[PDB]
């Protein structure tokens, strides 16, 4: 944002006094904007909203719809969970919210095993929810043809190192630098 | 009298040359610069270099 400096500088015309521009600006005229309706093509549902526009592009589309990519979710019913997407944990309930879930958070996982029902269905920790998410693409791109525990060793780490009370953490950290 | 009259009017000087400067002074607090021109915001008008 800003750390509390000097106003922003605008772009301006009638800098000066109106004087100069009076030429430059009684010679042309404006573009006719108007309020007009339209509908996102990214929108699934075809629904209609107001905002303005030139009267010249009116109804045209919405640059915005390019922003509206959305990332692959794998897909089973009935077999393709038993031949393919195998599991001997995770009930097709169970792998079925995940991935929903997943696609309403796209993929971030943190949110997602925030997220993720505890009481629908047993706990578990974030990194089991990536590798089993790992695993899945990996057999959907067989069909269709770096390491967790480190990950959790990491979270250990960072939570031991944080957790150190604070004399420890200064007799530590000089400890650290000496040799 | 004019020796008097000297001396009261170079400390009148004085004040008002301060009172001057206070004022333009406070004129420099206000931001000077809020916008500038249309060739000189969309025509890159410089480099970092």
């Amino acid at each position: 944002s800003d750390k509390k400096d000097a106003p922003p500088l605008l772009p301006s015309d009638t800098g000066q006094g109106y004087r100069t521009v009076k030429a430059k600006l009684g010679s042309k005229k404006v573009r006719p904007w108007k309020w007009m309706p339209f509908t996102n093509p990214a929108r699934k549902d075809g629904a209609m909203f107001f905002h303005w526009r030139r009267a010249a592009e009116e109804g045209k589309d919405y640059p915005f719809a390019r922003f509206n990519k959305t990332v692959q979710v794998p897909v089973y019913s009935e077999q393709e969970y038993q031949l393919y997407l195998h599991d001997d944990a995770w009930t097709k309930a169970e792998t079925d919210h995940l991935f929903d879930l997943s696609r309403r958070f796209d993929l971030r996982f943190v949110v997602i095993h925030d997220r993720y029902d505890h009481q629908q269905f047993k706990k578990r920790s974030v990194e089991d929810l990536k590798e089993r998410y790992y695993h899945i693409c990996a057999k959907l791109a067989n069909v269709r043809a770096f390491d967790a525990g480190h990950e959790r060793r990491r979270k250990e780490q960072l939570e031991r190192l944080y957790n150190r009370t604070p004399e420890q953490v200064a007799e530590e950290e000089y400890l650290l630098q000496e040799l | 009298a004019v020796m008097t009259a000297v001396r009261a009017w170079e400390f009148w000087n004085l004040k008002t040359l301060q009172e001057r400067e206070a004022r333009l002074r406070l004129e420099q607090e206000e931001a000077e610069l809020l916008t500038y021109t249309r060739e000189d915001a969309y025509s890159m008008e410089y480099v970092y270099e």
